[PDB]
């Protein structure tokens, strides 16, 4: 997944 | 993850190996001429970009299992001077050219859509953040990259969901303005800082402050937002 | 664009016909159940967003010859509850149901592949955007934003490039006082209800990686005044 | 093209  | 696994497994079956590398070690460089695609198995990374001072920025965080190119499809040419960082202690990584990833896409096509639809995640993430600001300000963009992280990283515990990343991690995540929010977000008992971890108390503050990116999550990773939800 | 044309081409030549689009249609909206990809071959739109209250954001704009996806190709569920709306005169634009792409992309890749570096650029463009703002904080955002606007509608004139969008959507606080400072500088003219760049560098050095990205991404337009 |  992708975060910040 | 499924359809990681199984786009694993197909590599390994085409004779795609996967490397190990260590934190500070570069997958991709913004100086390489070649160009990669990079099948992020395990592990966490960050995209950063290095200015005339020499300075570095991280633009995002990527966390296995993911895609990252470093290069368009067919161009092969770069879509932005970038290094790839590992900053997990060890990361698991298929790295191919970008020549070779459009044989393999197009062999298998169930494959292909599956790095279709992580860029569409990221396109859909961009612009869910963004419009959270739009709303919200500093307060909608790092209540965003909070409930993220909760979603992603949570084990509900007795005081919270805690966020269970690494403390050396966390503390390089979150020039320190925001941490001052932090602080401000944190008397409301929004979040309480304990055991060396972050800990949400009231996950739907961050929900309604922050809705586009739950409903980006939701539509996103159904599976992952629904444990907490 | 010869690339652009050629999945024009492509998509009649399986039985899909364009479509023309007034000014404030949507060409998909938020509340549709069905997800569609939508090639805007000419026009100019705006991704919009509703929220609970009712207010309307607006997210991004898209010129022609550009692909926006309503839909995940895979779940086909949607990928972001976002209106299409036209903001030109008008628009052409193809518009498939989800659905119904995967069994032209069943046959083909070449295009299937001119789809996926569209939103490449989408990717690099939002990484090329935060970069900007963070090292050269609002005032990189907007110059970034004004040489952008500067390269794909800039058209030389005496006076200096004209940004060539009229006051429509050249009009559409601090931003108010930024741009104070820019035509202080000499660097933004507004005459004629449209801004003219006189020192196009000075864009190009408080935006410098959006700049890099519209030369990786559209190599010929960047070429226009570079 | 994109923009904004």
């Amino acid at each position: 997944e992708v975060f910040l | 993850n499924a359809q990681a696994e199984e786009f694993k497994k197909y590599l390994e079956t085409n004779g795609i190996k996967p490397k190990q590398f260590h934190k500070k070690e570069l997958i991709f460089n913004q100086w390489d001429p070649q160009e990669y695609c990079i099948f992020l198995y395990d592990g966490i990374t960050k995209l950063t970009s290095i200015s005339e001072n020499g300075t570095i920025m991280n633009l995002q965080y990527y966390k296995g299992a993911f895609v990252i190119m470093s290069g368009f499809i067919d161009t092969e040419t770069s879509v932005g001077y970038y290094n790839l960082e590992v900053i997990s202690e060890q990361a698991t990584a298929y790295v191919i050219k970008i020549n070779e990833l459009k044989e393999l896409l197009s062999k298998n096509l169930t494959h292909f859509f599956y790095v279709f639809q992580t860029l569409q995640k990221q396109v859909s993430y961009s612009l869910a953040k963004f419009n959270d600001f739009s709303i919200n300000g500093k307060l909608g963009s790092i209540c965003g990259q909070l409930l993220i992280l909760t979603y992603v990283y949570g084990k509900e515990t007795p005081d919270g969901i805690k966020i269970t990343l690494d403390n050396l991690t966390m503390q390089e995540l979150g020039s320190s303005a925001v941490s001052r929010i932090i602080s401000k977000l944190k008397q409301e008992k929004v979040i309480v800082y304990k055991n060396s971890c972050f800990y949400v108390q009231n996950l739907d503050y961050l929900k309604r402050y922050a809705p586009k990116l739950d409903e980006w999550f939701y539509l996103a990773c159904p599976a992952t937002w629904g444990k907490l939800n």
